[PDB]
This record gives C-alpha cells, sequence and structure tokens, in this order.
RNA sequence: UCAAAGUUUAAG
RNA sequence: AGGUUCGAAGACGAUCAGAUACCGUCGUAGUUCCGACCAUAAACGAUGCCGACCGGCGAUGCGGCGGCGUUAUUCCCAUGACCCGCCGGGCAGCUUCCGGGAAACCAAAGUCUUUGGGUUCCGGGGGGAGUAUGGUUGCAAAGCUGAAACUUAAAGGAAUUGAC
C-alpha cells in the first residue's frame, strides 16, 4: 500500500525529469514532501512549485527545469551521528563537489551542508544531484 | 569549469537542448541547431538576423522536437499566438 | 526458448478448457489449442455434379451441401499439410491465408 | 595526398575549422579518417589491447579471421577504441586503428576534492557498460593513479585522466567487452549535466554556416 | 528418463521399507 | 530453353542506344553493321549478339518508353508534357462545397467567402470488422 | 524481495545466518564431517608407515602409472 | 504532450475525467427540484437516487431507481441550477 | 510565423486551399498531430486549423530561408504525387529535389556517387519518405515535412499540417511554400500575385 | 489420406 | 450404489532378428453417482503479493455517462438491437531507440553501481539426491521435513555459422 509518500512523490519526479517532462503532478502531498522540494529549490535543481489544496491531502504540481539528474530516497530513515555523514556522501552522492542529502534535524529539513554548519546529526530522507 | 584560482579550463563547454535543458552529446548525430529567420515587420522579407533553437537526438526519436520548436518559436514571438 | 508469446493454445484468462479428441489421430487435445478447419463442399462434386443434373427428377435443383467442422491436432495437422511451418518472423502472421 | 569527400573534410584542409573542438561542438561525425590525424598528429598514440581470433564453421574447415582491438589517445583529452575484423592481422590492426580514430572524444576530466592545480580525475562517477560487462569510474584525490584492472588502466591513461578509483561487475575476461564498457564510461564524462554547466548557452554559427560561400568553392 | 527414474527409485525404497520391516 | 542475354551483352546494347538512338533501326542486318563500326567488340558472336538484343530494345522503344534508358528527345518531350499549364481548378469556378464544421473554421479565422455549406450525413459505421 | 525496515535486524541476520549453510565452503568449515573424514586429524602433514608400493593409473586421456605408496 | 498547464486545464478535458483523478475531486452529481403533474409541491430529488421517492402529497411517484441516475416518471419536470 | 499583418490569412489563399482540399486531413488521428485540428466531423474526417496550417507552412519558409546556400536544402518525394511538384519547388527555390527511390546511405557513405551532405530536407510523407528521414539521424540533418492527422512526427523537426493523400492539396503545398520562401527575401512582391500557376505543381495521372 | 530401416576404433 | 463407452493389467492377431511395444481384436481394475481419505501435476504466464509512477493505437467483456440517425411497435411514449464518443475497472492484442535485458524477449522482466516504497517465500558449480537417516502425517500408495561420505571441470542458458 502507500506506505511512504515522500519516496513516491520524489520517484514520480525523476520519472519526470527522465521523459523531459516541463510540469509534473505529484499526487498525496505532504508537509515533508513540500519541505523537501524547498531545498531541491533553493539550490536551483527545481522550479517554483505550486500545491492544490484540496480540502483532504492535498496535491503539488511542479515546474521542473531539466538540471535534476536524480532525485532519489533513503528508506529506512536511518539516523546518521555527523561522523558518519561523510562516510553517507561519499557512497550515495557523485562528487564531493556537486549534489545533496537531505536530513531531518532537531533543527529541521535540509541538506547536509545547512545540518553541517549548525553542527547537526538527524535522520536522512534522501538525496539529489 | 573554473578552478580555485578562477582559471577557466574545460576543452569545451557543450551545447544544451533548447527543449529539455540536457546537454547534447559530442557524437549525438541525431541532434539539431535549427535555424529561422526573421522578418522586417513591413514588408516580409528576411532582415540578416537569426533565431536559434537546438534539440537533442533523444526528444527527436521520442517524436516531440516540432511542438518544442513551435513552443520556442511562440516564446520568442516567431510564432504568432495558435489560438 | 519460449517459441510463441501465445503458447499454440488460445487460453489466457481461464486455467482449463474442455478437450477434444482429434478427427484424426483421435489424440486428446485442448479446444482452444488445435487447428480447425470448417468444411462446407457440395455432396456431388464437380466430376458427377452435371451427370446428375441430367438425370433429376425435380426440375434445376439446387444441390445440398455436406457440412464438417474438423478437429485437426498438431501434428495430423502438420503431416497433411494443413499447417506448414513459417520462419521466426512470418510465424506472428496470425491472418488466414486466401 | 589527402583528398577530402566530406564537407567537414575539406573545410579542416583548408585550414578553416581550428580545432576539432569545435566540431564537437556541433557533433559533427567524423567520417574523414585524416581530420583527426591532422589536428592530433603526434601525442595520438595507438595500442592493440588485443587481437582475438574468431572463426566460423563451413562445409569445407572452418574460416578464421582476426579481430584488433585498438586504443588511441594523447594522454590529454582524448581517446577512441577501434575494432576492426579482417582475414590477416595486420589489415585488421590498419582498420582497427583508424576506426578508432574515427570514434576519438573528448573527456572531461575534473578535479576530486580541492579545486587547485589542472584536473586531474574524473569529474563524478560516471559508469559504462556493455554486454554483461559494466565499469564504474570512480573520482579519486591526487597520486592515487589508476586503481583499476589493465585494460581500462590502458584506456584511461590514454584518456589522460592521471587519478581514478574503478569498480567492474560481469564477465570482465571479455575484454572486447569490458574496453567498450570502459570506453563508454569515458564518453559519458562529457553528458553529465552538473551544476559546473547549468549556465544558459551561446549557440554559435555551425561551420557549415560559416564558411558556406567557402563550401561552394570559387 | 527422470520420472523414469523417479519410479525406479520408489519402487526400491518400497522394497527398502520391506526389507527393514522384517526387523 | 536456354539463351537469355548476359549483362555484358545488355548493357553494351543499352548503352549503344543511348549515344546513338539515330543510326539503329528494326532491320537486324543494318545496324548489325552499326554496332560493328561505333563499338570495339573484340568477337563476332558477342557483336552478333549485342546488335540482336539492339534491335529488341529497338522494337521496345517504339511502343512506349523503356526503364533503364534516357533518349534524349522523350526526355524533351517528357519535360514539355509535365510543365503543362490549364486556366486552373484551385478556384472551383464559384460555389466551392463545404460543411458547417468547415464553415465554423471559417467563422474562427473571420471569414464569409463564396462557397456553399451543405451535410445530412448522420455518422453511418466505417468499414466493417 | 528484501526485509530492508529498521528494526529488522533479527529477521535479517538469521536469514543470513540461515542461507549461510548452503555456502559449500562455509559448510565444511563448520560441520564435523570433514575434520572427521580428513586422515590428517586437521593438520598439514602426517607420518606414517608404508605398506606396499602401488601402482596408479592416470586417467584416461593421459596413460602413464604413477607410482604411488600406501601409506 | 511535453508542456501541459497541469493547473489551467480546460473544462472541456476535465469532464471527461474520472470523478476522484480530476485536479480537485469533485462529484459528478446534482439534485434536482422535481415538479410532477397533479401535486403543486415541488420535492427535491437526486440524481442518483437509489430509493423510490415519493411525493409530499404521497399520491404518485417521481424516481424509480437504476443503476446510474434515476428514472423520472414519465411527466414529471425538473431544474438543476443550483451550486 | 509572425502572423501580425503583412503575411498573414488572406481570403485568396484560403479559397486556394479549401479548393484544394487540404483542409480535409484523414480519418485516423495521431496524438502528436491533435495540436493542428479543429473538429472531427460525422463519418470521421479531422479538419485541421487552417491558420495553424499557416503558422507552420511560415515557420518552415523561415527555416528553409535561414538555410544560407539554397542548393543544400533537399527537397524529397518518395510517392508519385509530389514527384513532380518537389522537382518544380527546386527549380523555382534553388533547392536540390530527389523524385523517388530515395537511394539507401546518401546522406550517409562517403564512397557514395550521390553522396550528398545537406543542412535541410523537405519530405512530402514522412509515413513514405521514411528513409531519408532516418538517415537525418546519421547526420544532423533537420526536417521539414508534409504531415496529415495519421502521420507519425518521429524525427520531423517541423511538420506542416496537411492532406498530403490527395495530389492537389500536396502540389498547393509545395506551391504555397515556393511562394513564401521566395517572397520572404527575393522575387515576388507579396502585393502582386505570383505568375505561376499552382497547376504547374500538380500530378498529372494519365488523362490526354 | 503414415509398412520395415538397429549399430558404428581402444588404436590419437 | 452403478457398470454405456473407453480401458492400465491380462489374453490373442499382426509387425519385427527379437516386440513381453507402436497397429488390430477382446478385456479386468478403473472410467460414472453418494459418503469418507489422499494433497500431488509442466498445479505454467515456468513470472510472490500490495503500492506508486513512465509511450501510442485500435479492438473486445461488464457497469455508468453523453450524443444524430437507423430498425422499429401501434400513432407518439418507454424501448431493447445497431451507430459514434467519454469514464471506471477486466481478458488480451498490435506498435516504437520508454527503459531494460546474456539474450530470446518484456510498457513490464521498465523507473538498478544515478543501487534503499512495503513485505513474504526462496537459490548459491555439477553429481551423489529429493537419497540415507531420524521426526511427523497417511488404511495404504505415499506426503512433508531432510543430510553426509565419496565423486567431478565443467554441467547449464541464450544466440550465430555450419553439418545433419
Ligand atoms: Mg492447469
Ligand atoms: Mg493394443
Ligand atoms: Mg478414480
Ligand atoms: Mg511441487
Ligand atoms: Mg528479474
Ligand atoms: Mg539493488
Ligand atoms: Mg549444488
Amino acid at each position: 500500500v502507500r506506505m511512504n509518500v515522500l519516496a513516491d512523490a520524489l520517484k514520480s519526479i525523476n520519472n519526470a525529469e527522465k521523459r523531459g517532462k516541463r510540469q509534473v503532478l505529484i499526487r498525496p502531498c505532504s508537509k515533508v514532501i513540500v519541505r523537501f522540494l524547498t531545498v531541491m529549490m533553493k539550490h536551483g535543481y527545481i522550479g517554483e512549485f505550486e500545491i492544490i489544496d484540496d480540502h483532504r491531502a492535498g496535491k503539488i504540481v511542479v515546474n521542473l527545469t531539466g538540471r535534476l539528474n536524480k532525485c532519489g530516497v533513503i528508506s529506512p530513515r536511518f539516523d546518521v551521528q555527523l561522523k558518519d555523514l561523510e562516510k553517507w556522501q561519499n557512497n550515495l552522492l557523485p562528487s564531493r563537489q556537486f549534489g545533496f542529502i537531505v536530513l531531518t534535524t532537531s533543527a529541521g529539513i535540509m541538506d547536509h551542508e545547512e545540518a553541517r554548519r549548525k553542527h547537526t546529526g538527524g535522520k536522512i530522507l534522501g538525496f539529489f544531484f | 569549469m573554473q578552478n580555485d584560482a578562477g582559471e577557466f579550463v574545460d576543452l569545451y563547454v557543450p551545447r544544451k537542448c533548447s527543449a529539455s535543458n540536457r546537454i547534447i552529446g559530442a557524437k549525438d548525430h541525431a541532434s539539431i541547431p535549427m535555424n529561422v529567420a526573421e522578418v522586417d515587420k513591413v514588408t516580409g522579407r528576411f532582415n540578416g538576423q537569426f533565431k536559434t533553437y537546438a534539440i537533442c537526438g533523444a526528444i527527436r526519436r521520442m517524436g516531440e522536437s516540432d511542438d518544442s520548436i513551435l513552443r520556442l518559436a511562440k516564446a520568442h514571438g516567431i510564432v504568432s499566438q495558435n489560438f | 526458448t519460449k517459441k510463441r508469446r501465445n503458447n499454440g493454445r488460445a487460453k489466457k484468462g481461464r486455467g482449463h478448457v474442455q478437450p477434444i479428441r482429434c478427427t484424426n489421430c483421435a489424440r486428446c487435445v485442448p479446444k482452444d489449442k488445435a487447428i480447425k478447419k470448417f468444411v462446407i463442399r457440395n455432396i456431388v462434386e464437380a466430376a458427377a455434379v452435371r451427370d446428375i443434373s441430367e438425370a433429376s427428377v425435380f426440375d434445376a435443383y439446387v444441390l445440398p451441401k455436406l457440412y464438417v467442422k474438423l478437429h485437426y491436432c498438431v501434428s495430423c495437422a502438420i503431416h497433411s499439410k494443413v499447417v506448414r511451418n513459417r520462419s521466426r518472423e512470418a510465424r506472428k502472421d496470425r491472418t488466414p491465408p486466401p | 595526398e589527402w583528398l577530402p569527400v566530406t564537407k567537414l573534410g575539406r573545410l579542416v584542409k583548408d585550414v578553416k575549422i581550428k580545432s576539432l573542438e569545435e566540431i564537437y561542438l556541433f557533433s559533427l561525425p567524423i567520417k574523414e579518417s585524416e581530420i583527426i590525424d591532422f589536428f592530433l598528429g603526434a601525442a595520438l598514440k595507438d595500442e592493440v589491447l588485443k587481437i582475438m581470433p574468431v572463426q566460423k564453421q563451413t562445409r569445407a574447415a572452418q574460416r578464421t579471421r582476426f579481430k584488433a582491438f585498438v586504443a588511441i589517445g594523447d594522454y590529454n583529452g582524448h581517446v577512441g577504441l577501434g575494432v576492426k575484423c579482417s582475414k590477416e592481422v595486420a589489415t585488421a590492426i590498419r582498420g582497427a586503428i583508424i576506426l578508432a580514430k574515427l570514434s576519438i572524444v573528448p573527456v572531461r576530466r575534473g578535479y576530486w576534492g580541492n579545486k587547485i592545480g589542472k584536473p586531474h580525475t574524473v569529474p563524478c562517477k560516471v559508469t559504462g557498460r556493455c554486454g554483461s560487462v559494466l565499469v564504474r569510474l570512480i573520482p579519486a584525490p591526487r597520486g592515487t593513479g589508476i586503481v583499476s584492472a589493465p585494460v581500462p588502466k590502458k584506456l584511461l591513461l590514454m584518456a589522460g585522466i592521471d587519478d581514478c578509483y574503478t569498480s567492474a561487475w560481469s564477465c570482465t575476461a571479455t575484454l572486447g567487452n569490458f574496453a567498450k564498457a570502459t570506453f563508454d564510461a569515458i564518453s559519458k564524462t562529457y553528458s553529465y549535466l552538473t551544476p559546473d554547466l547549468w549556465k544558459e548557452t551561446v549557440f554559435t554559427k555551425s561551420p557549415y554556416q560559416e564558411f558556406t560561400d567557402h563550401l561552394v568553392k570559387t | 528418463r527422470a520420472k523414469w527414474r523417479k519410479k525406479r527409485m520408489r519402487r526400491l525404497k518400497r522394497k527398502r521399507r520391506k526389507m527393514r520391516q522384517r526387523s | 530453353m536456354g539463351r537469355v542475354r548476359t549483362k555484358t551483352v545488355k548493357k553494351a546494347a543499352r548503352v549503344i542506344i543511348e549515344k546513338y538512338y539515330t543510326r539503329l533501326g528494326n532491320d537486324f542486318h543494318t545496324n548489325k553493321r552499326v554496332c560493328e563500326e561505333i563499338a570495339i567488340i573484340p568477337s563476332k558472336k558477342l557483336r552478333n549478339k549485342i546488335a540482336g538484343y539492339v534491335t529488341h530494345l529497338m522494337k521496345r522503344i517504339q511502343r512506349g518508353p523503356v526503364r533503364g534508358i534516357s533518349i534524349k528527345l522523350q526526355e524533351e518531350e517528357r519535360e514539355r508534357r509535365d510543365n503543362y499549364v490549364p486556366e486552373v481548378s484551385a478556384l472551383d469556378q464559384e460555389i466551392i462545397e463545404v460543411d458547417p464544421d468547415t464553415k465554423e473554421m471559417l467563422k474562427l479565422l473571420d471569414f464569409g467567402s463564396l462557397s456553399n455549406l451543405q451535410v445530412t450525413q448522420p455518422t453511418v459505421g466505417m468499414n466493417f470488422k | 524481495g528484501k526485509c530492508r525496515g529498521l528494526r529488522t535486524a533479527r529477521k535479517l541476520r538469521s536469514h543470513r545466518r540461515d542461507q549461510k549453510w548452503h555456502d559449500k565452503q562455509y559448510k565444511k568449515a563448520h560441520l564435523g564431517t570433514a575434520l572427521k573424514a580428513n586422515p590428517f586429524g586437521g593438520a598439514s602433514h602426517a607420518k606414517g608407515i608404508v605398506l606396499e608400493k602401488v601402482g596408479v593409473e592416470a586417467k584416461q586421456p593421459n596413460s602413464a602409472i604413477r607410482k604411488c605408496v600406501r601409506v | 504532450p511535453l508542456a501541459k498547464d497541469l493547473l489551467h486545464p480546460s473544462p472541456e478535458e476535465e469532464k471527461r475525467k474520472h470523478k476522484k483523478k480530476r485536479l480537485v475531486q469533485s462529484p459528478n452529481s446534482y439534485f434536482m427540484d422535481v415538479k410532477c403533474p397533479g401535486c403543486y409541491k415541488i420535492t427535491t430529488v437526486f440524481s442518483h437516487a437509489q430509493t423510490v421517492v415519493l411525493c409530499v402529497g404521497c399520491s404518485t411517484v417521481l424516481c424509480q431507481p437504476t443503476g446510474g441516475k434515476a428514472r423520472l416518471t414519465e411527466g414529471c419536470s425538473f431544474r438543476r441550477k443550483q451550486h | 510565423s509572425g502572423a501580425l499583418d503583412v503575411l498573414q490569412m488572406k481570403e485568396e489563399d484560403v479559397l486556394k486551399f479549401l479548393a484544394a482540399g487540404t483542409h480535409l486531413g484523414g480519418t485516423n488521428l495521431d496524438f502528436q498531430m491533435e495540436q493542428y485540428i479543429y473538429k472531427r466531423k460525422s463519418d470521421g474526417i479531422y479538419i485541421i486549423n487552417l491558420k495553424r496550417t499557416w503558422e507552420k507552412l511560415l515557420l518552415a519558409a523561415r527555416a528553409i530561408v535561414a538555410i544560407e546556400n539554397p542548393a543544400d536544402v533537399s527537397v524529397i518525394s518518395s510517392r508519385n504525387t509530389g514527384q513532380r511538384a518537389v522537382l518544380k519547388f527546386a527549380a523555382a527555390t534553388g533547392a536540390t529535389p530527389i523524385a523517388g527511390r530515395f537511394t539507401p546511405g546518401t546522406f550517409t557513405n562517403q564512397i557514395q556517387a550521390a553522396f550528398r551532405e545537406p543542412r535541410l530536407l523537405v519530405v512530402t510523407d514522412p509515413r513514405a519518405d521514411h528513409q531519408p528521414l532516418t538517415e537525418a539521424s546519421y547526420v544532423n540533418l533537420p526536417t521539414i515535412a508534409l504531415c496529415n492527422t495519421d502521420s507519425p512526427l518521429r524525427y520531423v523537426d517541423i511538420a506542416i499540417p496537411c492532406n498530403n493523400k490527395g495530389a492537389h492539396s500536396v502540389g498547393l503545398m509545395w506551391w504555397m511554400l515556393a511562394r513564401e520562401v521566395l517572397r520572404m527575401r527575393g522575387t515576388i512582391s507579396r502585393e502582386h500575385p505570383w505568375e505561376v500557376m499552382p497547376d504547374l505543381y500538380f500530378y498529372r495521372d494519365p488523362e490526354e
């Protein structure tokens, strides 16, 4: 069943990106999803998206721009201990130069670089590059 | 492409599809850069300058090149509002 | 390897079919399988037709026709040249011949 | 002496196109082997990876013929991986060299961590796979050298890629296939859309447009 | 043939059972 | 049941007729000697055969054109008879026949020209399965 | 496919434990069997008395007597 | 293809989508203020009625419910106009 | 195209189009072509937005004009309806034609006799002139096509929605393109009409 | 509009 | 309980060097019904279940919606049978540089070194072997569970050229 919402939405935007889609609808929507998209937006990987409030769960439509190579998700949401964060990004991102691991933290949802500045660990959500 | 100093590197900067931001490879021989002519406005009649659109082979073999050209034209005011 | 996507056996959503004993070998076959001519034919045929017309009581008379649905199993179809083989690409032309 | 059938070849002959980077930019197929030779005269070196004798059965014994896998490169940004079969080995090697030349590509090399000096490894961890065999290039810090199996190590050196961690999966013994996999990897370096690109493109004329008054030869 | 190899084996097991039932 | 011509015959005859259509004629023994004159045919038998096929092609030319041959006068005739112009059909007198759905087209594009409107045809059922 | 979940450890670790025994080399080294069967009772070498000089015949494609020793 | 404003789709192609799959999930049904001939009391029947709807005067019957929409009884007018 | 003032519609052109039957597309409609259609009628014949047809037609002209050396625009018809029309277009425009039986590897094969390496194609039916269209993806050849409703738009970088079945309409479409390429540079006024008849471009089924 | 037809040096 | 037909076994007649087989003639158990076991099949799409997304086209089965004309029935109504569409969900089909794949192939066997939606079962060269052994179930026949010594360099898949 619909188990992990975030996962499905990211895979859907990745599938859209591969097939050269301009914009893409993602169907169950969430706080987390929107927060993930906002991070991806901040580093340019996606365009400005917008969220269709039906009086329920919700929906999003995302303007792409063909810059997103892949947008992934790590289940289980493991708990990265800042020491381990370097190891993660080595064996998950495609470089030491571009890409991001978006992890949630006590502070909030962010890429690893914002977490390392603020000196915080926390639970990984996914990645993009 | 720059190094830490700011000096440019990298033997070329690739073309990039107008319809998908998706870089046209060194040997993507199904690619296009299509030149379209403007006009003077008053008389029709070609007036020197161009509008150029590149397309990756991948979109062409998909079949979505003519749409994407048409969209680009009407963004740049070549094509004049089909509706 | 899988020779025919179908499997020479037009089943697809069933799990079982009633079987037919073939009209030649008596071999037992699935009904969805098995080659099937429907043979309409003049009882008398081209030779005797005019001879019978000549010595008929009834005026004109339209003749009758002898109808048979046959049931060939693969073996018996192939051997009797109901069906030849085909090349790997021409196997897929499921139109009947003229 | 070279007389060139190709439109492009005619331009290159007449010192019109300055570098093969111009040709690569517009993705025009190098068909005349002399073009590439002219641009990368010297530096360009030819190493026969393998000579494998394939054979095919007849009524009258068996026909056998030799299949020459040749890499070529300048140790500085370009590499080509040609294979030609023929009845005698020399003719196979000769034709394979030419096919390598024809198919040479530009490799994007990049930095590892700190972005200093000249680019010494692969930009991002690209991969290339060919008929089972898969080959992953992983970028690596200075001095590491090519940490790889012989065949990739030979081609990656020719590409000029100084430092590279690698991986491989599938039947790497099928050397041709392994070379052809590693070649797709280093071909794909200039096909990876990093943030280092992103900047919208300029679009220039293309030599066929630039020199159309020349090509209608006077 | 596998089917007949299995049948051979199931007969031989049947004899073994009989033999061991004597003791 | 035997004598077909080889390409070494056929090519030579076609080439002869392409260059010397005027000299050649129906009577075999005339053009048998033409073939001697205009072409260095090394053997007597081959010559003799060529002329035989030359005669056969002449007979085909005297009864419409032939596929694999280029006679200069026939090419000029073709050019004349495919640069014909009549007084024009694309005007379609006054009154072009049009449908209401094709009339609505013209309303959308702002038009009201000289053309008759007519439909009745109820959706029939196209082909048969 | 794979068990994957966050509180699976046990499931995962048990299944791997189960499957290890179909790894032929593992089973050799963890069941007794081989250590029972090896005449060198888990040893690199063994002394032993020679009780007849015996010719072994080589396997089909190579024809040669081998000259063994029954120890 | 390659470009569809999913936030501004035309109503010609929302009516021809499933009730759920639309951009905003909306119903395909309506209420109808049924008249009937004899009694002047106007009932308010729901398009998909699934109940035999007897009138307020309780003389006649209005709807015989089928699978889809309700079957109004012969000489029974109605009006949508709402919402 | 810029259907803005000068090179807009005008009645006399539309009247020609309607008479040719170009608007009358076909029965089947490819999902790539749905863009270029008003409606379907009864029986089941799609109708083509003639404004939309012009827009693409002009865009094709603007493409062909941009190709500087006119000769290396190539102009193919496989079928025997465009066969005359293409050759009449090449005559007027200064392009190169290929009238029927397109040889495989003319755009490929350096070695070959008829090895031509042009900067543009104008194909009649993409369904029927399919070999050159495919070769146009071994060289960097862009493409114009005269597409019906049925027509698939693989590799056709600028389709024109037409009736490409009927000869009348095909020739008309070639003549219209010839005008527009010539008008957009050269020796046609636009105010004055053109000397050339569109019946010059039509195919002749053996009549006389 | 289907009779019977089994086997092939160890000696490279 | 019942026994038409066919028909393991069996008996003859052929064929064959031999045929205790293929063909032919009989014919027992069985084949049929009720009531108890048995729990296996190439029980196959050789394809775990639930969930998301990623291309066309035409068809077809059910339900629903809409439409201009037919047939009709009787004079309209209600029809049902056709006709043309849409929607959901079935069984499949064709089609392609979706992307996969050793491939044959597969819009799933795709979204995999750019590897993590959920979760079950399960394999780890070939043989020995689904054997031995215990345990258990079964009236039995067997079923489930299920080793080892020893042996062995290949066994196997797909596709190609030949030869047959
Ligand atoms: Mg079954
Ligand atoms: Mg018998
Ligand atoms: Mg029984
Ligand atoms: Mg089983
Ligand atoms: Mg699989
Ligand atoms: Mg994996
Ligand atoms: Mg095993």
